[PDB]
């Protein structure tokens, strides 16, 4: 539908301001036209992805203890072992380039807080390193509902993580300050908490407002 | 021009005191029983005291005396 | 930013700012073996 | 930002009759009124909060309201 509002003018007010930085890290679209586009695969196909990479590395262990000891099979066959291993690192890179949106997705939720999108990703996307490295056909979840927790608690132990690459922004902290002292004061004058509507009351700005303010603040 | 003297210096701290006081009554007043509050326990006078001190104690108009001789003072 | 909200200091801080190492020399500086004192006029003193 | 002052006089319940009788006396209040593009009273009202509240929804209650905040109340 149509609306030009005044809300959708200072929007774009807003845009236009950001808009200064070229390749922010805040934004996705070169990340996910670099992802492209991988169907998503059902259970039987992951099962047999996480088959083909155990079955992969057991003959990388095996390949490596014979290109020592020797005991060495006719190049025939080493031939065929030499298969397998690149059929399991095969499978390894499919079964990870399957889940990057899903990567993205459980990310997004997490914007807003101090860490640019692309670096939450990142985060999420070792989490998927380590999902794979623990998945199970035996276990006979789907891929995506397991690796969910690994990613989330990846992108919060990132989050939680002393040491981390808090970039907020410069036209934040004065209000920022200033919410800190207002909320300082509610709290030491109404011996309680002081509700964001108290706050939006004293600061003389929307509640919303506060809400989205006192993400950056730690 | 005018003189903003001793009196009304102290006044306006004193207003202030009583404002962040008030949103305390604003508070208390709303969080008791109608039956259990009273004046006493709507009120707290730490702010109007905070003020007060931090007035006598801080402000660039209250100043040691000049006790170098009684013209100075 | 670190936990105060506010930027770390880079290596180009060391010798952009106001006490960048470029205009450390140049500001005035306290000096040893010096002293200050009041001045009266010593009318038996030879010029030098 | 400036405005006409005619702009307050309509936000303030004056129609151009009124400004008329009363500033009639003087030809550049005159041609401030005539080259003034605001029709009456709510259309200047919300003129003045569109300044006053920079990318806020503009409404009647809150412009009526927020002009008497500022100076009548």
């Amino acid at each position: 539908d149509f609306v030009w509002d005044e809300e959708e003018s200072e929007a774009l007010r807003q845009a236009r301001k950001d808009a200064e930085l070229t390749a922010s890290a805040d934004s996705v679209r070169a990340y996910l036209k670099q992802i492209g586009k991988v169907a998503l695969l059902n259970a039987e196909e992951e099962v047999e992805l996480a088959k083909r990479i155990e079955a992969g590395l057991y003959a990388t262990q095996k390949l490596a203890e014979l290109a020592e000891k020797g005991e060495k099979l006719p190049v025939q066959q080493r031939r065929d072992m030499q298969w397998i291993c690149r059929d399991g690192d095969r499978a390894k890179n499919h079964l990870l380039e399957a889940n990057l949106r899903l990567v993205v997705s459980l990310a997004k939720r997490y914007t807003g807080r101090g860490m640019a999108f692309l670096d939450l990703i990142q985060e999420g996307n070792l989490g998927l390193i380590r999902a794979v490295e623990k998945f199970d056909y035996t276990k006979g979840y789907k891929f995506s509902t397991y690796a969910t927790w690994w990613i989330r608690q990846a992108i919060t132990r990132a989050m939680a993580d002393q040491a981390r690459t808090i970039r907020i922004p410069v036209h934040m902290v004065e209000v920022i300050n200033k919410l800190g002292r207002i909320q300082r004061e509610l709290l030491q004058d109404l011996g309680r908490e002081p509700t964001p509507e108290e706050l939006a009351k004293e600061m003389d700005i929307t509640p919303e407002k506060v809400l989205e303010i006192q993400q950056y603040a730690r | 021009r005018r003189l903003r003297t001793v009196g009304e210096l102290i006044q306006n701290q004193i207003r202030v005191g009583l404002s962040r006081m008030e949103r305390v009554v604003r508070e208390r007043m709303t969080t008791q029983d109608v039956e259990a509050i009273t004046p006493q326990t709507l009120i707290n006078i730490r702010p109007v005291v905070a003020a007060i001190k931090e007035f006598f104690g801080t402000s660039q108009l209250s100043q040691f005396m000049d006790q170098n001789n009684p013209l100075s003072g | 930013t670190g936990p105060g909200n506010r930027p770390l200091k880079s290596l180009s801080d060391l010798l952009k700012g106001k006490q960048g190492r470029f205009r450390q020399n140049l500001l005035g500086k306290r000096v040893d073996y010096s002293g200050r004192s009041v001045i009266v006029v010593g009318p038996q003193l030879k010029l030098h | 930002r400036r405005q006409p002052v005619t702009v307050l006089l309509k936000a303030l319940g004056w129609t151009n009759e009124q400004i008329v009788e009363r500033f009639g006396f003087s030809e550049i209040m005159m041609g401030t009124l005539e080259k003034d593009t605001t029709s009456g009273t709510d259309e200047a009202l919300l003129d003045i909060y569109r300044k006053l509240r920079p990318g806020e929804p503009p409404t009647k209650e809150s412009a009526q309201t927020l002009l008497e905040n500022l100076f009548f109340k």
